[PDB]
């Protein structure tokens, strides 16, 4: 299924990034949007974001490349699963809510406590603080 | 000391933040402090930005391995 209401929404979404109207998203325009939202990204971050979507390597993002990027779904579930394993010390398939919150809020992108709560509230099964992270891999996919 | 530990974290957070954003009422929306009120044009660009960040965090994880 290749939706059509979605193409419209994506058209509108592309426009917010392509201030020009020249049919192209450049890193400058992408940092313009991010900075307006309160983010201070580095051009290494901006270029990495363009590189992931710029499928023809010409250094910018045109609308069909945008479409591809939005049109993707998530198997990326084994990479996420492997990501969790890096923190499953016991190899049990579990991470303690205390350890989850600790690595989530202090490494990488640094989630907020409420954000982490939503994770814990979503995948506890047993209400004893043992986060079944296969349930998360499953919820996000 | 394990370049995978930071990358694995960023893959989970960005994947989660990408998933959580489909809920308009998730607490993951509360982080944009410097916005006086989230309009729906903010949400469109945030969804796009968060999908890009996940792709970057996806690739960075595979590279550390
Ligand atoms: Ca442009
Ligand atoms: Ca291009």
């Amino acid at each position: 299924q290749l939706t059509e209401e979605q193409i419209a929404e994506f058209k509108e979404a592309f426009s917010l990034f392509d201030k020009d109207g020249d049919g192209t998203i450049t890193t400058k325009e992408l940092g313009t949007v991010m900075r307006s939202l309160g983010q201070n990204p580095t051009e290494a971050e901006l270029q990495d974001m363009i590189n992931e979507v710029d499928a023809d390597g010409n250094g910018t993002i045109d609308f069909p490349e945008f479409l591809t990027m939005m049109a993707r779904k998530m198997d990326s579930e084994e990479e996420i699963r492997e990501a969790f394993r890096v923190f499953d010390k016991d190899g049990n398939g579990y991470i303690s809510a205390a350890e989850l919150r600790h690595v989530m809020t202090n490494l990488g992108e640094k989630l907020t406590d409420e954000e982490v709560d939503e994770m814990i509230r979503e995948a506890d099964i047993d209400g004893d603080g043992q986060v079944n992270y296969e349930e998360l891999v499953q919820m996000m996919t | 000391f394990n370049r995978q530990i930071p990358a694995a974290a960023s893959l989970i957070q960005t994947a989660w933040r990408c998933y959580a954003a489909e809920n308009p009422d998730s607490s993951t929306w509360k982080i944009y402090i410097r916005i006086s009120q989230l309009r729906e044009h903010h949400r469109a660009t945030i969804k796009v930005i968060r999908r890009m960040q996940y792709f970057v965090a996806k690739k960075k994880f595979q590279q550390a391995r």
